[PDB]
Order: structure tokens, then sequence, then C-alpha cells
RNA sequence: UAAAUAUUGGCGAGAGACCGAUAGCGAACAAGUACAGUGAUGGAAAGAUGAAAAGAACUUUGAAAAGAGAGUGAAAAAGU
RNA sequence: GGGUGAAGCCAGAGGAAACUCUGGUGGAGGCUCGUAGCGGUUCUGACGUGCAAAUCGAUCGUCGAAUUUGGGUAUAGGGGC
RNA sequence: UGAAGACUGAAGUGGGGAAAGGUUCCACGUCAACAGCAGUUGGACGUGGGUUAGUCGAUCCUAAGAGAUGGGGAAGCUCCGUUUCAAAGGCCUAAUUUUCUAGGCCACCAUCGAAAGGGAAUCCGGUUAAUAUUCCGGAACCUGGAUAUGGAUUCUUCACGGUAACGUAACUGAAUGUGGAGACGUCGGCGCGAGCCCUGGGAGGAGUUAUCUUUUCUUCUUAACAGCUUAUCACCCCGGAAUUGGUUUAUCCGGAGAGGGGGUCUUAUGGCUGGAAGAGCCCAGCCCUUGUGCUGGGUCCGGUGCGCCCGCGACGGCCCUUGAAAAUCCACAGGAAGGAAUAGUUUUCAUGCCAGGUCGUACUGAUAACCGCAGCAGGUCUCCAAGGUGAACAGCCUCUAGUUGAUAGAAUAAUGUAGAUAAGGGAAGUCGGCAAAAUAGAUCCGUAACUUCGGGAUAAGGAUUGGCUCUAAGGAUCGGAAGUGAGGCCUUGGUCAGACGCGGCGUUGUAGACGGCCUUGGUGGUCUCUUGUAGAUCUGCAAUUAACGAUCAACUUAGAACUGGUACGGACAAGGGGAAUCUGACUGUCUAAUUAAAACAUAGCAUUGCGAUGGUCAGAAAGUGAUGUUGACGCAAUGUGAUUUCUG
RNA sequence: AACGCAGCGAAUUGCGAUAUGUAUUGUGAAUUGCAGAUUUUCGUGAAUCAUCAAAUCUUUGAACGCACAUUGCGCCCUCUGGUAUUCCAGGGGGCAUGCCUGUUUGAGCGUCAUU
């Protein structure tokens, strides 16, 4: 409820006693009820199977990747993305990994990676139309919706408000260097105005 | 219908009883009394109100141990009884 | 308010046994400025909690 | 007709609490209180119903 | 309430549990093939009250006083 | 580490060029009482028959309350 | 309680073919007329030491969802929402 | 108190509850004050009486939350945190047969939170001035204790049966693990059942009667619980499908084995028997100071449906929404340990014994018991719900039940308040068609610019509607004319019981009706005749499709004639319409008691910051927090405001 | 702080199921609105008297078995009932937290000597 991906939830044994272990995974888009998962080093390479970054080649797609190794998951677990792997180090274990933002960024080579994009992708392709199915979006998660704009505020209630006309009067870009209440606009901004094709 | 059709709406209890002070002012949402501070390890007493102490302090009620000291202390805390003559 | 709890029922239990006018024979004693009982209540007047 | 009424103080029509009006020996119409329907059992591999084994509330079956 | 059989109500006289017995007499007519008599055992103790339906006069007479004399024989 | 020094609270005693029931403590009386507020809190009015109740038996008008007479007492121009 | 009749299915007619028309079935929608329910447009009507420290009447808006409401629970004064 | 008029009209002036009040409920006495008139009456005043539970609730479990402990802050009042950088325990069996000691397994964790969520088990009839699922009578059921009788099981043993789905009255099972129930949204139609409504025949009672009506109204009911039967959906065996079949209102299914033939199961729901006619209701008749009874009768057999309202079932649409948790109870895997024959195991089954604490339980639930200074046209959460009109829980009129309460009397001036109508003209009135008028239901005809091709649209604009007598179309159940041997009525022959009633003091005498079984022939058309009548009311040898016959039953839709002071959605109910301009796209929301809009919101569009040692934000401080049960198709911070079209 | 108690009290004044008080001591005949006794009245004794050194002290509260809008729910020792080490009820006695002094069981290759 309230997350765009379908969980999937596999059963491992406990190799130290005769019990069962649930763990919930993202199911990337591929897998199936009644399907096995292979997880660890010497697992082969294939949808749905976990492997730890150094036992993969170059130009592999993965997805829940960890950050340090024993962090059980961080990088892309939303829908529709995936983590290319583009580097290797023999001299310290560390992997070179493009995050789906564009920024790269070096993980080391033990942690893990689950093989394969995520599910439920194309999501935001359909527009909501009416505003009540935006109201059932933000229904089941916060609290964070109907957003009155600023500037139609009285002048106590917000920095833009106040005035005979509806203006913001002084400049929205706003330092880095700033304190909570005058941070309402574009913090740190490089550029403004509209951008052109290259992000 | 801010007056007399709101004061319609009115039939439910912010305040019960309490136990330690027998007054109805133990607010149930927060789990404590307004009058004396149950459940708290001392009497809720304040100097900017005289008035509050008067009604409450020592020598209104009964005194059912505190009455008799003061007989006690003048003939020196006894013990045994009299004889006769 | 038909289901009630015990303590508040021992509170009105008191409260219909103080509710009664004043004895004639208190009238007749020495010294005595009593005439009728100012401490009374009416379930219609006045509300108890 | 003839008109019917609650038994168990609780006037709120919700589930554990509705009504099957019914004749009297008496002859006047009043209510009793219907339990709640047993779902059947099913099985642990597979989403099917049971054969074989009776409904009955958890508890009733003791 | 339970029924009957017969037989097995003379096997529930001798538990002994079971001290008395009333008897009902029920005029019916079956579609008046005959306006017929019937009568009715009913065996109190503990649990359940037993009860035997025996239609003719004849064979309810010959069980009748076939019990023991000590039996407490109630009517209506 | 006693004494000479403090004290609008508590227990026990003395006094006054102080107030005299709209005063003096909020309170001379069943006063932090009756009553108001969801609640912290707010907060009144109310003393005096006569020495002794001897608090008006009995008649008569009235459905009754009371009234006219009578009677008590120094006085009822003292009737709760 | 009515009105409108979207996808999905069934049968027919026309044509050399590509396909195009007609009739049923079905019951979609922050659709629509309107009762209870919730609101409060105009009469600048009634009342205006009132029935009422905001009510009374007629006329009106919306009426299957960004709907209406009980009990429990959270947020407290330069704070909350 | 009687009689007559009235109203609310079952979304109620009816019958019950929740919050809240707290004796207002009920009886006897009685009117100084209060009930803005009065008072013999009273929710007033004085004095008493009244609430009975193992099964109805609370208690118990968890929800959003609250909150000790170990720790770390703070001069401190106390703040954070709830499984943490804690040595955090309570559950079973013997040993020993002093009743104290020995076996063991297993292990991130207080406690409060719902009288509408979860949840062990009770119904009918009677009784009080006032109480009842709570007392009385009669019939059940659960949980926790004890326990012995019967049955079942046992020479190889912890039962046998069926191809199978599965069955039977019972039919060992520790540590440990696994699974199910508890456990879950909404709109739509179709099907099944309950209750009410409607209606036929009889068996009673009341009403009407100048005249008419085999009629107007009312009574004819059956609880929980026990037993045997009954189902859409699933599922098993047999057998092998394109000329593709089966089949729903709704198009789904089949070599992963259809249709067809034969089976098994859940018991929701109905049927019969027990409960249980002894009860309740409805008549008729006896006494009787009271209390009361006491004695006869009857309580029966059906039909219909787009009916109303509730439940259950199999199905189909919706979503960037997929619609709680825990206590609690059961099942399976697994083989720990323990058992026999001269005897032993079983208390998941049949019967039988004992016990079931504590608190709540009256009445009102509102134009008079609650809140609003009060007996204030205000406000305040729910359940049951009849007949007619009609699309209808609309409006108008009745039945059951409940009120007949809101200071009264006499005249009918002006000016008011609420309702009404008006010759000729038709907005000339006025800031402004404000206010009021006209239109309105159904059926058939007919329908423009413009358009995002979905709409505009009930566009505009015409015609018709009563009463009475007829005609037409639309269904469901059941039946084929002849060739023998064998199982309704009547009779013939065999074969077997045998109902009740009465009289002398349980007994002893006594008439004595009738019932089925087994089995040969005869029994609508026809003839004999002036004429017929009873029941067409079990297997053989094997003719047939529209060419048909019977029997019962709804309400819809068409068409025709006749007829009237041309009236007919006759009351009630019910859109005025058209051509433009400014403005916001739309549905939605706000100034509670002067501003409902062109303001706010919105989908869509765009910009900015962030890769966790991070962005935005809280806190006096912390070994402290929100986003985050999160990870760029995400979180945070702003502007603009659907689509078409452009943004120098 | 609540709830109770007088022969007839609602409040105030007293007291706690031993409830307008009991025992002990002193004074020496009352209390009094109306009852009623008790004869205790040459006394080991009236009394709403004074006095006060022995006891009782409901349910609570710093409030202490865990909770507490509940007269909620448990555990241990002990005697008596119903057939009873284990279940049901009844009478009695107990179970909070921090800190100090000691006692008894223990934990750690923290560490010393002996086989
Ligand atoms: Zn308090």
């Amino acid at each position: 409820a309230g997350r765009g991906a379908p969980l999937a939830k596999v059963v491992f044994r406990d190799p130290y006693k005769y019990k069962l272990r649930e763990e919930t995974f993202i199911a990337n888009e591929g897998l199936h009820t009644g399907q096995f998962i292979y997880a660890g080093k010497k697992a082969s390479l294939n949808v749905g199977n976990v492997l730890p970054l150094g036992s993969v080649p170059e130009g592999t797609i993965i997805s829940n990747v960890e950050e340090r190794p024993g962090d059980r998951g961080a990088l892309a677990r939303a829908s529709g993305n995936y983590v290319i792997v583009i580097g290797h180090n023999p001299e310290d274990n560390k992997t070179r990994v493009r995050l789906p933002s564009g920024a790269k960024k070096i993980i080391s080579s033990d942690a893990r990676g689950v093989i394969g994009v995520v599910a439920g992708g194309g999501r935001i392709d359909k527009p909501l139309l009416k505003a009540g199915r935006a109201f059932h979006k933000y229904r089941v998660k916060r609290n964070s919706w109907p957003k009155t704009r600023g500037v139609a505020m009285n002048p106590v209630d917000h920095p833009h408000g106040g005035g005979n006309h509806q203006h913001i009067g002084k400049a929205s870009t706003i330092s880095r260097g700033a304190v909570s209440g005058q941070k309402a606009g574009l913090i740190a901004a490089r550029r403004t105005g509209l951008l052109r094709g290259s992000q | 219908g801010k007056g007399t059709p709101s004061f319609g709406k009115r039939h439910n209890k912010s305040h019960t009883l309490c136990k330690r002070c027998g007054r109805s002012s133990y607010h149930i949402q927060k789990h404590t009394c307004s009058s004396c501070g149950y459940p708290a390890a001392k009497m809720r007493s304040h100097n900017w109100a005289a008035k509050a102490k008067r009604r409450r302090t020592t020598g209104t009620g009964r005194m059912r141990y505190l009455k008799h000291v003061s007989r006690r202390f003048k003939n020196g805390f006894q013990s045994g009884e009299a004889k006769a003559q | 308010a038909a289901q009630k709890s015990f303590r508040i029922k021992q509170k009105m239990a008191k409260a219909k046994k103080q509710n009664r006018p004043l004895p004639q024979w208190i009238r007749l004693r020495t010294n005595n400025t009593i005439r009728y009982n100012a401490k009374r209540r009416n379930w219609r007047r006045t509300k108890m909690n | 007709a003839q008109r019917v009424t609650f038994r168990r103080r609780n006037p709120y029509n919700t589930k554990s609490n509705k009504i099957k009006v019914v004749k009297t020996p008496g002859g006047a119409l009043r209510s009793q209180h219907v339990k709640k329907l047993a779902t059947r059992p099913k099985c642990g591999d597979t989403g099917v119903p049971l054969q074989g084994v009776s409904t009955l509330r958890p508890r009733q079956y003791a | 309430k339970e029924i009957a059989d017969i037989k097995e109500f003379l096997e529930l006289i001798r538990r002994q549990d079971v001290n008395s017995a009333t008897v009902k007499i029920n005029k019916k007519l079956n579609k008046n093939g005959k306006a017929f008599r019937q009568t009715k055992f009913k065996l109190r103790g503990s649990r359940y009250l037993y009860t035997l339906i025996v239609n003719d006069a004849g064979k309810a007479k010959k069980l009748l006083q076939s019990l023991p004399p000590t039996f407490n024989v109630n009517k209506l």
C-alpha cells in the first residue's frame, strides 16, 4: 500500500536450526510464484539471483544495491529503476557504479545487488485527470497534498505573501547559508529559467 | 450558530473524579489532575494563589493524628497507666 | 445512564438521603437558631456532576 | 403490521448485531440475534476449500 | 428431547436414574382412514427427556401393564 | 562548636487614647458554606421578642387562611 | 425513484475486394432531474426590549462520492491548525 | 368517566436504546409557593415502596496511541526512549512416596487502550401499583473440576470399509516444526429463502339491512435445542470430442480430457418427528358474598408475485486507492515414551456426579426528565415500519398505537402579517423585470449555430390524454388411436389379527363394530333400448411433429366503437425559452452571527536542492527525533493553472 | 479525601463495623426538645462532665504484589470444609523501589599456589 513496487516473499532455511525464515524482497520484472532463487557468491547470473558486485562482469544490470556490506539494501528500490556496473579494481576491492540520476559512485566489491529491473514500470505515464485520483495517492502515504501558493497567503504566514497584487517582490533564488523560515523558493540555484534538452 | 446551536452538542466529559483530592477535575486524555496533580509525588501548590492553599491546607480536615500531639508533648510522651490514691 | 459504575452510584446514594427536610423536634432545642434546611437540592434547578 | 424491537441494548446495526424476525407461539413478532457464519477450512498449498470437514467457528469444534 | 425407539425404551427403565414416566392421550385422524387414539410414554432423567409414540391402543395396554409395580406411572 | 540576633506559620498566656454588624478578617450566624465555570480558579448575603414561652385555652363568623371578642404580661404602640 | 446509454459480447444487410452500415444485449461516469441528508442564494420578507445574544417562512445550491456523521486518539499561546 | 368531532398518518405526536440526567418511575396523603389565565390535576409539596443473571453487558485480546524498567540528559520541577552497547525467565515430567528434592526442554522482553471492532453458552409461556432473555413452571446448553458402569479395541495389536471423491459412534502419540480459522472494501443485476402484503374454500364471533350484497371486519399461531432427509459451487471413476459442442440476463469453458452415464461432500436454507398442546388465542354454558374457577367445543386445507424489506449464494465492473491487528481454538507432519491375555489400553463416544464469584439492571431519550440563566418554535448518534393513489421512503386520505396539549370570551374601524382575485393596456414602474405571474407529468412527431465529435438537447417548436363496451398479441404445467402373463374400486375365493361401551363390590359378568394382505373376472366411444350409470378421475408384442388437445394464471402494450355544456397529468405534484459580451475550464472549498465571488484548491506544464558521513525540519540537552516499514518513475522547496496555440 | 455510625439528625460537632465512642484515672449526681430507663443515689459510681499514659482505627492517600473512568487480576505459606500435593470456596499471615552493614549461593585464563 502506497508503494510503486510489487513485493515478493521468499522462504529460506536456517542452517543452524530446524526452522524457516521469510524475507520480503522487492520483485524484479521477471519473477513468478513457484520459482527458485539463488543468493550468494557462487550463485549463477540469472534474473532474480542475488550476487556480490565482485563476481559480476561489466555492463550488467542490477537493483536493490547495498551502499556498504550488510546494509540490507539502499540504492535503486523504486519502480522501473536499475543500476549499471561500469568498472573494476584489483587493488582496493571497489567497483565503479552509475546511479539512475546520472551521478556515478564507487561502492565496495563485496556489496550485494539483485539482478534485473524493478517491476511495475511505466507508472508515471498515465495522467491522473480528476483531483480525486491524486487524493487517493496521498491518502495512503502522508499529509502533503492540497498545497496553497505562498504568494496568495498573508505576509505573516509566508515571506512571498502580501501586497495589493500577487507578486513575490524579491529574488526567489535563496542562499545555502540561510536559516529556517527564509528558505522558500529555489535553494542554492546555479541556473534558472527553461533548460534546453541536455540535463 | 456559534452561540445557542453549538451549546446543544455539549454532552461529553473532559474531567472526572479524583482519588486523592476528591474533586471533579481529573483529565482522562492526559491521565492527570489539574487541581492536585495526581498521579505525581507532590501536591500542586503555588505561591501566586494564596486562596488555593487556604482551601486545602492543614486545619481544614479532621487532623485525626495531629489533633492529639500537643496534649502528648505537654505531659512528656508517657507509657504505662495511672494507679489510684 | 443505565450502564454506570460503582463509584458513581455511591455518590448518588448519598444524594438521595441528604435531600430531605428539617426534622421538627430539632426546632424546639435550647439556643437553636435553625428554621429550615439551607443545603437542599432539586433535580431540575441545580445539577451535581 | 406488527413492529419489532432490539434485545441486548446495543442499538446500532453492526456485524454481531443483526436480527431475524420470528413468529412466537404467543402470536407476537419478536427478534432473535443471529450468530455470525463460519467459513470453510481451506488447503495449505492451494487456495481450495477442504472437502469432508465441518464449518463451525474456531471454538465450537473443540 | 430425543425419541422412542422402539426398543431401547425398555433398557432406559433399567437405569433407575429414570424414576417416573407420564403418559398423554392425543386424538388424531389420518385423513379419516381411522379416527384413532395414540399414546405417548415420556421418560425424564437427566440430560434428555425421551418419548415413544405408540398408535395402537392394544399395543399400548400390553406395554402399560408390563412395567414394574414400583414404577411411578403419572398421567396428564 | 552555646550565648547576645530573627519570626504576618504552629501550641499557650497577657494587654489597647483600635473597629462596633455597608465597620472589623472574605467570614460575630450549619463560611471557604450556598451558588457559577469543562478547568486553573471565582465567591456572597444572613446578629438583637420577653425577666420567664407565661408562644394566645375557650366562644362565634368562614370550605379554609384569617377576623372579631376573650386570655397571658409591667407593656402585644413586644405576636416567633 | 427516474433520465442518458461508454467498453465488452451476439445476429444481420451492403461490397469484386479493403472494409462500411443497421438491430439487440450490457450497465460505465469526481454525468444528470429529484426525496431523506448536508448547505445557506434572493425576498435586502417575518422578528428586531425576539420563540431565539442568529431563530421563523417561502424561494434556492448539492444529493454515490476531494461525500455526511458517532466513539477513541494526536497537535497548546508568538504556540497549534 | 361517557358520547360526538379532530389531528400525527407508520422518514410518526407509535414502540425501544446510546450519550447525558439521577429517582423524575410507582402508591397513599394534599395545595402556602412554582406550573407568566386558573387548578380539586402535576415531572410541585409531605411519607413510604421499588432495580433478583454461569448464558445480556462490563471483566479478557489487541488498534491509532499512551507508558514504567535498563540507560543517557538537566542546577532541578523532570525530559528522551520501550527493545535498547542489561548477567532482564516460566513451562512440563518424574524423583521421593518425609514432601522436599531431581529431570528437562525453550528463549530481543512490562503494562494500560473499544459497554458500536475481536469474543466460550438460553429460549418459550406465566406473574407486579412499579422488575425481568435476571423471580416462578417447563425444556436446553457451555466452561472448569472430579470419576465409574456399558460399548469399542486386542494371538501379533494399537479399528475396519470403498477402484476413487470419501465413509463409520468410538478407533494410543511427547520435544519440535508447518498449515487453517479468528480476518474483513464498494456499486450492479440475476437466483434462492424468511417476514409482511395480497387472495380461495371451510370452522366461529361483531357490523349493516326502505331496497341491494352467498359480504364488510376480525380469530384460525408454534420458540431455542435433539434426530433423519434436502444444494448452486467444487471433486472422483468410466469413455475419447471439428459438421466444434455445452451454456449465462451478462461469453465463458474443453486432449492440462468437454458433452453424455454414474457417484462423493460443505448443511446456508427449507420439509417431517420430538419439543407440544398439557401452552396461548377464539367461542358457548354453569355456579359464586369473596378468591374464583369449573365444564364443553374449535384451533383446518390451499393458491399467487418485475410485489415491499432483510439475509444468503454464485457472478460481473472499479483503482498510480486492492480495502486492521492480537487473544483464542483446531488439524497435519514427526515418531518420544508407554502397554496385553488369564488379562489391560482407551475419559477427542453413550450415560451418570459437583460447582459456577464481583459490579451494572428503575424511568426519560426530548415543542416539559440532556445543553442553551427557564416547562426556550434552537441544537443532539441509531433500530422496527401497514392499506389506496402514483415512477416513488414525493404530496393528499384512512387502519393499529398515541394525543385532543400551547390564557379564554364579545364585536368585526384604520394601519399591519400571511393568503387571494381583477375590465382595457403589457415593464410606460424601477438603479435593475426585484416581487409576482406563465411553463410543467406521460406518449408520438420534430430538432440549429458551434464542437475538444464525447456533446449541445427536455434545444427550439407542434399534437394527444376522461368514462364506458369490445377486439388483438404476449405464458406455465400435463397427455398419443392396438396385440398377452403380472399389481385402483366392486365382487368372488383364501389368509390373519380384533376397536370400544356397559353392570355388581383393582375385580367379575357382558354385548362385540371393523381392518389390511393374497388373486381370478367385470368395469371414454359403441351398441341392446324411448335413455344409460361407477372407476380411462402394474409389463409384453411397438404407430408420431405441428395438424394438435386439455388445465391454470398474471399484468403490460397496441387498435376500434359509442358518449358529454370540448371536459379530461380535472385535487395533489410539476423546466419559462432564445441571441450575445466580460470572466473562472469543469466537480470541489471559505470569512460560525452583514462579503459564496472573478478569491482558494485542482489535473496539466515548468524550475530548484539532494546518492545517506546526504537534502528539508524539530529540540534547553541527550548513547534524542519527523520525512523513513523511505532511496531519484523517490523525498523536499517554489511558481503557473484543463485542451487547441504560442512564449520575442 | 471518600463512605459510614445517634431511640427519633438533614447540616455542623465527635468517632471508625469495639463507629456521637470502649478501657484507665479524677470529680461526686446528672442528661433534658420529647421519650426511656438504670436504681448505680452512704457508691469500686450518674454525666454530650473534666482527664488521657492502654486498645480499636472501614476504603484510600508519600501509598508499597500488578493495575486503577475497573470495588479489575494474580502468586506464596497456613488451618477448615466439598473424596484433593495439582481444582473450588472460607478464616488468618505475607509479596514495592533506591541505598547501607553483614549472611548464603555463585560468574570471569582478571589472577596465585598445588597435583
Ligand atoms: Zn486530584
